[PDB]
């Protein structure tokens, strides 16, 4: 009756970017990234790998409200180092970790009877 | 070989126990849910009933078939009806099925085995009534009496567990870590003795016991996770792990891709 | 009212398992669930609680 | 090809119109259902 169409939990709707990045005025060298059609599955994973770049001064994320599949990610880094980059890096470190995983799980498997 | 590492334990066709070490829980969990919800599959989605004298109603059966597990091997070389340039559907993005059931044998049953595959499979593993039943007719759709008929026509499509549960190929997944509460990520309830009143897990044997004389370790983090990946069919227990590991990756990709599309301007 | 394909709770299929069960009773006189491969109670309760009405419905004429 | 009304018991395709009585080709039992449609009905699998 009033509930959305299921496919609104992953498909971007009419003109909408996965990412929208906004500068934060509250404190220097900080940003808030709006991720559209996403959740903890991906949020918390990005949040995590950032407290890994000891070059990142801050990193938390949140789901405004459960009805809407979106989420905000706030990042702040050291001097003259752009967080967006740290987002790239910490994001890449993620794929590799998984790239390795995929592989280590395949050779491993074959050795089964 | 490199970063995180696996160490499979007893594994079969409908399960895959294994230990995942050298990874942040955060990341284990992420993969956890990804299997549970976002791996492309193939389920019946549209049902065009023609005749039906069964005691079950139209949409009741319709539901049923939505759940019947279909093949989803080369599910990846098919397209989402939403992206296919064909008005409605076609061989390039769907699998059509037939079902005819006339009551002749004066209780006749309708098993998922009774499904035809009227459209062109284009020579790719997909659209098959996954049967694991001992006899050879897995999933009793429904029963019917004397002269009750029933003619359908199903159309299957890609989709995922987000869109609907009728998709996710996961179906239950075990997850545990640090069986001996060393990290103290829990405060055991108890009347007198926590340890005696709280069942010890079968997982406590691949990690060393506590050892009293030691003070509380703090700098230690959640490393190593004992899991188990059950499958319902559609995709091989192994893949339901691989593909998972990969889709999560594809997503992490666009987050980096979408990124790039925003630097030029 | 027929058997429920796949368990609500976890998801594991369970449509086929009906006849196997209702059989391991009548004859083998038996636990049944356990061998049918129905481990954790979520799916367990699924089978062990189904009351197959369809049978009685089927007893009706046209 | 073609069917109009059916009987509550002896499900035998009938067919009528005004004043032609409201019974059946035998059984007096004056019930009768109005058999399914020709235009197929389309369903969703959720
Ligand atoms: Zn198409
Ligand atoms: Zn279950
Ligand atoms: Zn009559």
């Amino acid at each position: 009756m009033n509930a959305p169409d299921r496919f609104e939990l992953f498909i971007l709707p009419d003109d909408v970017p996965k990412l929208k990045i906004t500068p934060d005025s509250r404190v220097p060298n900080c940003i808030i990234i709006k991720f559209e059609r996403e959740d903890h599955t991906l949020a918390n994973l990005l949040r995590e790998e950032l407290a890994l770049y000891p070059d990142v001064t801050f990193v938390a994320y949140k789901v405004e409200h459960p009805l809407f599949a979106n989420f905000v990610m706030r990042l702040q880094t050291e001097e003259g180092t752009r967080p967006k980059q740290a987002l790239e890096r910490a994001c890449a470190s993620i794929i590799n970790k998984l790239k390795t995983l995929d592989h280590k799980f395949n050779e491993e498997w074959n050795i089964k009877n | 070989s490199k970063e995180p590492k696996v160490n499979i334990i007893n594994a079969q066709d409908d399960e895959v126990e294994l230990m995942l070490s050298d990874v942040n829980l955060s990341l284990a969990n992420s993969l956890r849910r990804t299997m549970l919800a976002e791996v492309p599959t193939l389920a019946i989605d549209l049902v065009e009933i023609k005749m039906n004298t069964s005691v079950l109603a139209d949409e009741f059966i319709s539901h049923r078939l939505g759940l019947i597990p279909l093949v989803s091997e080369d599910v990846e070389e098919m397209k989402y009806s939403r992206d296919c340039t064909c008005e409605d559907y076609c061989d390039e993005c769907s699998v059509v099925l037939e079902l005819s059931a006339r009551h002749e044998g004066e209780t006749t049953d309708v098993y998922s085995s009774s499904l035809i595959k009227v459209s062109g499979p284009g020579n790719l593993n997909v659209g098959e009534p996954v049967r694991r039943d001992d006899y050879d007719q897995g999933i009793l759709l429904c029963k019917l009496r004397n002269h009750q008929e029933l003619n359908i026509r199903c159309i299957a499509k890609k989709g995922i567990a987000k869109e609907h549960a009728k998709w996710s190929p996961c179906s239950a997944i075990a997850f545990e870590y640090d069986p001996h509460n060393k990290l103290k990520h829990t405060d055991f309830w108890f009347e007198v003795d926590a340890k005696k009143e709280w069942p010890d897990s079968k997982y406590a044997t691949w990690e060393e016991p506590p050892k009293p004389g030691e003070v509380f370790d703090y700098k230690a983090k959640p490393n190593r996770f004992y899991m188990t990946v059950e499958t319902t069919g559609s995709l091989k227990a192994n893949q339901v792990f691989s593909r998972g590991i990969k889709t999560l990756q594809e997503k992490l990709a666009n987050v980096l891709f979408e990124l790039e599309n925003s630097r030029p301007a | 009212m027929i058997i429920p394909v796949r368990c609500f709770s976890c998801g594991k299929v369970v449509g086929d398992k009906w006849d196997a069960y209702l059989r391991l009773l009548e004859e083998g006189k038996q636990d049944a669930l356990d061998e049918l491969k129905l481990k954790r109670y979520c799916c367990r309760r699924m089978v062990l609680t189904h009351v197959d009405l369809i049978e009685k419905f089927l007893r009706y004429n046209p | 090809y073609g069917v109009k009304y059916t009987c509550g018991a002896c499900a035998h395709n009938f067919s009528l119109n005004k004043s032609d009585p409201v019974r059946c080709k035998e059984c007096g039992h004056r019930v009768i259902y109005k058999a399914r449609t020709k235009r197929m009905s389309k369903f969703l699998t959720t």
